[PDB]
């Protein structure tokens, strides 16, 4: 009931408990996960996938496994627009790097286009 | 000393201050779990969450998953699986009668029931072959159907049951020092029933007439002959009696579906939630290429939240579900009937001492692994 | 429908009241209690002496996790991974490389029986059956180190007994 | 940008709040020390709890100090009953190096640490 | 050399170090502290023994998964121990009864041990190999102990020279001996000078030399750092004892002659931080009363 | 009527004139609310029916049977449960309009 | 059984429910193993020409909850009262 | 295999002394069973 | 759809949409959606300053009787500035009918501890302090259940990762059970499972 | 059946065999590497090709529904024999 607010930004990483080596130590990465190509599908875009470096995993002894000593190693958060990924990022503590969302580009094709007179776009083929 | 939980009980001499239960001794993390996991693969966290209870919580996730996914199961499976958890009520009820038991003394019937425990262990073994965690209920329609040669055991047990309960009545039930622990201890009312949120047997034990088979029958409960007994005081002598005269209920209820088992079907018709029988499996194209992506990613799910609960033994077993559409859930809890009877120890433990605490404790069916979700 | 109990009063007809207290100054239902125990006294006991009697099963037991081959042939395990990929609790380990040969194998296969909670769905999640939940039910190891299966602690095990898998599975590949 | 607050008007109550806090932790370790039976003399362990408040000493927020207020509270009130035991205690301290330097050349020896 | 024995990535609880320690003794009190302090590292531990498998059990899950392997050898045949460091990175010797048994008397435990084990150590070609004596053990008079101590030191010296010899005072910790000696009292007062050295220090100083190099051939000593009274130490365990096999030559050990040594370093010379009695006096000093 | 099922609930004698001013006082503070606000229409609508059914009833199980809520004492501590809102609604002006909106990406579920 | 009548008469006296009729040690009534191999059905699927997967969708189906809201014989309940419940037959107390 | 008694004590199986050489004649463990008396015995079937 | 499709009561969807707009209309003060699931269960989604007083209004008003709590519960859901979720759930003893509550909140902001109207609502809000943080003012015990004492962080956000920070273990070094950083001997491999194109039509956002 | 390493152990189907610089060797002494004595390549040679005068072939391995499922394989090449992918034994064609 304007009550006595203050305007400032938001150091959470006193109250979630984390190890101070782990907030400065890493650095999150922000992006658009990139359609994986094998497959045509652009349903895996919309989205923005926080993640982290990837770092030390070495070899169990005993059985040939995959061991790390890493604990925000497997995390990832999604989120669905840049700007409040950025400011979450801020929020938390964390330094951060931003990569950039990039669009398929829109094309001019036709069957016409294939089957030109004179041109030499000709499939010579189908 | 056995029951585990921490309990800090300042009290004035041998009656009472203030009694807290110390819980959290057992946190495992199963929602967060459940969260990195999909739904298939998550199922027997809801199979052990309650222990005790080995096909009711089976069944409350997969109406959860069917009521989120808009799938009627099949009509055998549904006799199949409301014959499944009569049982395991009449499992749960026996073990909590039993560990009250034995946790006062009462060395022997502890043994008796344990022996019909036994033998419907080895049903259990024959169905899935589990001992104890057998899955067994995918969401959409039970998993391979019952063998042959089943029924008719269950009816000798149902005969033989219905004679070794009357001789559990015959030791204990008008035994007259077990009556005079328990007379006018847990006194509830009403108001305090409905705020501390008490559920399941200690409403049916004080007061309301409130049952959730009679009041949203969630399947073909609406056509079996029974009757849920109301409790008539604040005491636990009275609520022995309505869990006794629930397993005796649940015997009619098993009765009755035996005498009405369809030939009709196993799982749903649906390759796109269920998985294909392993022989047109095999042969087909589609089943394989729907069996290798529906255990790859599992089934997606439309998004929404939604809430559902069934009769657990102990009460109102709510599991809620978000799901993100997506293959994957995206926060489940479990409304809990143990720990909502842990809630109101205080009101049920003011005004008496510290061994008829531990008899407060031990009426009420706890586990301390339901109180932790 | 309801059927609610402790619908009783204490008679106050002479007959009752005064059966209830020659009960109580007589004794008699803890006698009564006395002779129902009794009547399990000479009855005859349900142990079975276990290490010569072994207890009843079912065909669907869940056991041992063993391996299994083709008749007169190699192994049935082709390493699609569909049950490393169904694991709970993610106890199968797979990496797979092929042999000169061409046909798709293994090199590694690990089981954690720490992890493994023995549901079956690796077996009900394999294609051709390769992996089995065994009959048996003894382990009982004495080391941490030992308990952790490779692929030939697998194949010795699963070669160690065909016919029992395949009487249970010719028993039971109707009903799954 | 009406934001409600927690408890203060701005640092100035935080700080009244945090000194009585501190006050209560100073003259709260000797029973404790007393009463576990522990290993570690009482400067060293009073030492440590205000480096603890030193810790986390650039926090402008009223309603992040309150929170952290009521935190060392909550801990207060459980080590002032017996509810926490020895292993607890322990664990607030850090004797099981890990001596790991900031030094870059012992940041080489055992490396991969940006 | 072969990898997966390089370190893995951070230290400790399979966060794979670099050196296989096989260990003998190690069901003693010092072996005990070294093999837990390796575990805390996280390296591989080769311990045989022999005795019963309960002692080994209970220094059991102190090791990792598997980390730590159990084996077996007798007091006489080089075949077992030679079994024991057929793969072996580092070995120490830390083996030693303080009295004499009808089997095994101070002869030709600290005069056969040694030699045996050095000469297989050196046959499978070894490095970094630590054996144990105690300080002040001279060929001088008056101690049997010490002078087979000093005739296995000067066994060592020769026959596999480069080694690493080491020695420390008086060590004490939560199932000392001498502490326990002090206590297991009901006595003499006699002028001695004594310097105790607290134990984990002293561990932690035998694994920085194992891992370290330039340490090899050098002869090592630990030096208590007050190197205080003997009657002052026990009236000190007296008054904080809160209560106003003895043999003599065990009773002579512990009276007769202690002094420093200026040839050798003491323990920041190699880099370890040395700690006095008081604090960890107290710490084990319970069992006062009911 | 006699000894009814609930616990702490014990049966009364006469019913029917304490819950006729029971609502009575329900119409009255209700009366001390503006008119404008259709809560007040809502509640005096329902009170209205439910007195209408209550002072041409002298019966006792008819009158659990033509308005619900069994038996008879529960329907006493609903209108007393009422009446506690009612005075708590004096308070805090529940028929004002909106407090603030939420910035309105928030209920916008499948994100 | 395998016991002799007079311990069977004082297992009787001990408690009256005709202890020689059932006796919890089953020894033939036990359905036979090894049964007739089954042969299952298939529900109502598998019956061609008109089951389109369009028509049975019962996946599809889920729709976005409705939303609302950012002379009357009104406020109405969320269901209507519940029908209360009923003394049942095979006795009761009483 | 004997008939007349409960369920359970249908089928027990009695073994020799040094079957390996471990002086089994005491201290008989299971899976000391060949595999197809270990599907009879625990009845899992009805044949021999 | 005539066979293995669950039915829907469509009666149930009119009266809960009527009872709904009725809500909605007469407390205009908090009420900003009510919205109707196709499977046929109440949601209201509410501002966090009319707690107490929806609560009061929801125990009481007899037209709703709804004396029944269940959860309580928070979702963690980022993307958002006001971030969890708390979610009463009520259930009415007369009339079979439930109702999800669906009250936001931010980090630091508190709610207002409905334990003064639900005493069932008490070990609800201290579990969801312990696990969460939503901060609940004018409540008289928040401890910590279902953690240890020791541990903090607030471990069911979807910031803090799976497996914890802390790892206990014994030594006989300082003869007792220590805390050390996180040591895993396996990954917990993760599994990218999510395949693209588009499972249901209805459910499409839009785009930018 | 096997082959033998260097120092005197026993090799795998898999060629793992150890240097004379490691540490898997020690924890192998005393306690036996229960290797698999039968291996599984040497079985597949010995079987005969099985020759059907067909062009396109079925196969299912050992009972129907019980194995793998049904690959039809193709015979038209003739010096390069049609192997299926899950049984392994070859087939061949006659004219
Ligand atoms: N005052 C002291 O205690 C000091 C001692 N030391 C040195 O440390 C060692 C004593 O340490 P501590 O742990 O306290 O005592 P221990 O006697 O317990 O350590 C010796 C270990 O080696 C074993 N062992 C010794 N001799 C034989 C043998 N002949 N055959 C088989 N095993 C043998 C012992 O018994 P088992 O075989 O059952 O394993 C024991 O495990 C000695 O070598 C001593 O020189 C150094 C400084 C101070
Ligand atoms: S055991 Fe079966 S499911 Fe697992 S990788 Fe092998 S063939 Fe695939
Ligand atoms: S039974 Fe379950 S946990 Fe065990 S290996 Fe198979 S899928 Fe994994
Ligand atoms: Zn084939």
């Amino acid at each position: 009931t304007q009550l006595i607010t203050v305007d400032e930004k938001l150091d959470i990483t006193t109250l979630t408990g984390v190890p101070e080596e782990h907030i400065k130590t890493r650095k999150a990465r922000i992006f658009v996960p990139a359609r994986n190509n094998m497959q045509s599908g652009v349903n895996n875009t919309k989205k923005w996938k926080m993640e982290f470096d990837t770092r030390e995993r070495w070899e169990n002894p005993l059985m040939g496994w995959a061991s790390t000593a890493d604990p925000l190693s497997n995390l990832v958060l999604t989120f669905s627009t840049k700007e409040d990924a950025i400011a979450f990022a801020e929020k938390n503590g964390w330094s951060y790097d931003v990569e950039e969302r990039k669009v398929p580009k829109p094309k001019s094709k036709s069957y016409g286009a294939n089957f030109s007179w004179n041109k030499r776009t000709r499939v010579s083929t189908k | 000393h056995p029951a585990v939980l921490r309990l800090v009980m300042e009290l004035s001499g041998e009656m009472v201050r203030k009694c807290d239960p110390h819980i959290g001794l057992l946190h495992r993390g199963t929602e967060k779990l459940i969260e990195y996991k999909t739904y298939l693969q998550a199922l027997p966290y809801f199979d052990r969450l309650d222990y005790v209870s080995m096909m009711c919580n089976e069944q409350a996730y997969s109406l959860a998953v069917e009521k989120l996914l808009n799938i009627q199961p099949p009509p055998r499976a549904q006799w199949i699986r409301v014959l499944f958890g009569e049982i395991t009520r009449l499992l749960n009820h026996i073990m909590a009668v039993t560990t009250h038991a034995l946790d006062i003394g009462a060395m022997t019937p502890f043994f008796w029931m344990f022996e019909e425990r036994e033998k419907m262990f080895e049903f259990y073994e024959r169905v899935s072959g589990a001992r104890m965690h057998a899955a067994y209920v995918r969401p959409g329609g039970v998993h391979q159907d019952l063998p042959l040669g089943l029924m008719d055991d269950i009816y000798e047990f149902s005969k033989n049951f219905s004679l070794r309960i009357d001789e559990l009545e015959e030791m204990l039930t008008n035994n007259r020092i077990w009556r005079n622990r328990t007379v006018d201890i847990g006194v509830v009312t009403a108001e305090d029933a409905l705020n501390y949120g008490f559920s399941g047997v200690m409403l049916r034990g004080s007061g309301i007439q409130w049952d959730l088979r009679k009041t949203q029958p969630y399947d073909v409960y609406d056509q079996v002959e029974f009757d849920v007994p109301i409790g008539s005081r604040g005491d636990c002598y009275d609520r022995y009696l309505c869990r006794v005269e629930e397993m005796r209920q649940s015997i009619r209820i098993i009765s009755q579906c035996l005498n009405k088992m369809p030939p009709g079907e196993i799982k749903v018709d649906d390759a796109k939630v269920s998985p294909p029988k392993r022989a047109e499996m095999k042969t087909s194209m589609e089943s394989l290429i729907h069996h290798f992506k529906l255990y790859t990613e599992g089934y997606q799910v439309p998004p929404g939240a939604t809430y559902t609960a069934i009769e657990a033994p102990k009460g109102e077993f709510g599991v809620y579900l978000v799901s993100d559409g997506s293959s994957r859930p995206y926060r489940c809890k479990i409304k809990a009937p143990g720990f909502a009877h842990l809630a109101g120890l205080d009101k049920m433990s003011k005004g008496h001492m510290l061994a008829d605490v531990v008899a407060i404790i031990g009426t009420q069916d706890i586990v301390f692994g339901e109180v932790d979700r | 429908t309801y059927k609610y109990v402790n619908l009783r009063e204490p008679s106050m007809d002479m007959k009752s009241v005064t059966d209830r207290a020659a009960q109580t100054l007589l004794w008699t239902e803890l006698i009564r209690g006395l002779g129902m125990t009794l009547s399990y006294l000479f009855r005859e006991p349900a142990t079975i002496n276990y290490p010569f009697e072994k207890g009843p099963l079912s065909p669907r037991f869940r056991g041992e996790h063993a391996l299994r081959r083709y008749p007169s042939g190699e192994e049935r395990c082709i390493a699609c991974k569909l049950c490393e990929a169904v694991c709970p609790a993610q106890a199968i380990t797979i990496e797979a490389e092929p042999r000169a040969d061409g046909s798709r194998r293994t090199t590694r296969y690990d089981i954690d029986m720490t992890k493994c909670i023995y549901c079956g769905f690796c077996q009900e999640a394999c294609p051709v059956d390769a992996i089995v939940e065994g009959p048996n039910f003894e382990f009982s190891t004495e080391t941490h180190e030992e308990l952790l299966y490779n692929k030939e602690k697998l194949l010795n095990n699963g070669d160690k007994w065909e016919a029992e898998i395949a009487a249970n599975i010719q028993a039971d590949y109707l009903y799954r | 940008t009406s934001v409600k607050p927690i408890f203060s008007r701005d640092m100035n109550e935080a700080k009244r709040r945090v000194r009585e806090l501190y006050r209560a932790w100073y003259r709260e370790v000797p029973n404790t020390v007393h009463l576990f039976q522990l290993d570690i003399s009482v400067k060293q362990g009073r030492d440590k709890v205000r480096e603890m408040f030193k810790k986390n000493a650039h926090v402008t927020d009223p309603r992040v100090v309150d929170l952290l207020v009521i935190k060392g509270k909550m801990e207060l009130e459980e080590t002032i009953n017996v509810w926490k035991q020895r292993t607890h205690v322990m664990r607030f301290f850090h004797e099981t190096e890990a001596p790991r330097p900031k030094d870059f050349l012992s940041k080489f020896y055992v490396g991969h640490d940006p | 050399l072969h990898h997966a024995v390089i370190p893995h990535g951070k230290g400790g609880r399979s966060s794979v170090s670099g050196i296989v320690a096989t260990v003998f003794g190690a069901t003693g009190f010092l072996g005990r502290y070294l093999v837990n302090h390796l575990g805390r590292m996280g390296s591989q531990v080769i311990v045989p023994y022999r005795c019963e498998p309960y002692d080994t059990m209970h220094l059991r899950p102190m090791g990792d998964l598997g980390q730590i392997i159990f084996m077996d050898w007798n007091g006489r045949d080089k075949d077992s121990i030679r079994r024991a460091v057929e793969h072996s990175n580092v070995v120490i010797n830390l083996v030693g009864r303080e009295w004499e048994t009808k089997n095994f008397d101070f002869e030709d435990v600290f005069v056969k041990i040694p030699q045996a084990i050095a000469q297989v150590s050196k046959e499978a070609g070894v490095e970094k190999f630590i054996h144990i004596s105690h300080l002040n053990a001279d060929i001088k008079s008056s101690s049997k102990y010490l002078r087979n101590k000093a005739v296995g030191e000067k066994e060592v010296r020769e026959t596999f020279p480069e080694a690493t010899i080491i020695k420390p005072a008086d060590i004490f910790g939560r199932e000392d001996r001498f502490l326990n000696y002090f206590a297991n009292i009901r006595s003499l007062g006699k002028k001695t000078v004594k310097q105790p050295v607290y134990i984990v220090d002293v561990t932690k100083g035998i694994i920085n030399a194992i891992k370290d190099p330039d340490a090899r051939g050098k002869t090592f000593a630990f030096v208590g750092p007050n190197r205080y009274l003997l009657f002052d130490l026990v009236q000190y365990v007296f008054a904080v004892a809160h209560r106003p096999w003895t043999t003599r030559d065990k009773v002579e050990r512990i009276h007769t002659t202690d002094r420093t040594l200026p040839h050798l370093p003491g323990l920041e010379d190699l880099g370890v931080q040395a700690t006095p009695l008081e604090l960890k006096a107290i710490e084990v000093l319970r069992r006062h009363r009911t | 009527k006699k000894t009814t099922g609930l616990v702490g609930l014990a049966v009364c004698e006469t019913p029917h004139e304490r819950l006729k001013i029971l609502y009575t006082k329900i119409l009255d503070v209700l009366g001390h609310i503006p008119k404008n606000a259709a809560y007040r229409k809502y509640t005096e609508q329902i009170t209205n029916e439910k007195l209408s059914i209550v002072k041409a009833e002298p019966d006792v199980k008819k009158l659990e049977e033509q308005l619900q809520g069994g038996q008879i004492e529960e329907v006493i501590l609903q209108a007393e449960n009422e009446l506690s809102l009612a005075r708590k609604m004096i308070q805090w002006k529940p028929w004002e309009p909106l407090v603030e909106e939420p910035p309105a990406s928030q209920w916008k579920w499948p994100i | 059984a395998s016991a002799t009548r007079l311990i069977q008469g004082l297992r009787n006296w001990a408690s009256g429910r005709d202890l020689q009729a059932k006796l919890q040690l089953r020894y033939q009534e036990i359905s036979k193993r090894t049964q007739p191999p089954p042969k299952l059905p298939v529900g109502p699927s598998h019956r061609l020409s008109n089951n389109y997967y369009c028509a049975r969708d019962g996946r599809r189906e889920a729709m976005p909850p409705s939303i609302v809201m950012s002379s009357e014989k009104k406020a109405v309940s969320p269901a209507p009262p519940i029908k209360r419940w009923e003394l049942s037959q095979d006795e009761p107390y009483l | 295999e004997d008939n007349k008694q409960f369920f359970g004590r249908h089928r027990w199986v009695i073994y020799t002394t040094e079957m390996n050489g471990k002086n089994t004649f005491w201290d008989v463990d299971g899976s000391m069973v060949p595999p197809e008396w270990h599907r009879w015995l625990h009845c899992m079937t009805d044949d021999p | 759809t005539r066979p293995t499709v669950r039915p829907r009561n469509d009666v149930a969807h009119k009266q809960l949409s009527a009872f709904g707009e009725y809500v909605a209309e007469i407390l205009p003060k908090y009420v900003q959606q009510v919205q109707v699931s196709c499977f046929s269960e109440l949601e209201i989604c509410i501002h966090p300053d009319g707690v107490i007083p929806v609560l009061t209004f929801l125990r009481d008003h007899s037209n709703a009787q709804f004396k029944s709590l269940a959860d309580l519960t928070a979702v963690d859901i980022p993307t958002r500035q006001n971030r969890f979720e708390i979610v009463y759930n009520l259930l009415s003893l007369r009339f079979n009918s439930r109702i999800r509550v669906k009250t936001y909140t931010d980090e630091l902001t508190p709610v207002e501890s409905s334990v003064s109207v639900y005493k069932a609502a008490n070990w609800y809000e201290r579990e969801i302090w312990d696990m969460f943080g939503v901060f609940f003012a004018n409540h008289p015990d928040l401890r910590r259940i279902l953690t240890d004492y020791g541990f903090e962080g607030h471990p069911f956000r979807k910031d803090f990762p799976l497996s914890g920070y802390v790892e206990l273990r014994y030594d006989d070094e300082v003869k007792r059970v220590v805390a050390e950083p996180v040591e895993l001997a396996q990954e917990f491999r993760k599994f990218d499972l999510n395949s693209p194109w588009e499972a249901f039509p209805a459910y499409r956002q839009p785009p930018e | 059946g096997v082959r033998t390493s260097p120092t005197g152990e026993k090799v795998t189907h898999t060629g793992q065999v150890y240097d004379d610089e490691d540490y898997r060797r020690v924890r192998f002494v005393g306690r036996q590497k229960e290797v698999n004595e039968n291996f599984a390549i040497d079985l597949i040679a010995e079987q005969p090709v099985s020759q059907v005068g067909s062009r396109v072939i079925s196969c299912d391995g050992g009972g129907g529904a019980l194995g793998h499922p049904r690959v039809y394989i193709n015979l038209d090449k003739e010096t390069k024999t049609g192997t299926c992918g899950y049984c392994g034994l070859q087939f061949r064609q006659q004219h």
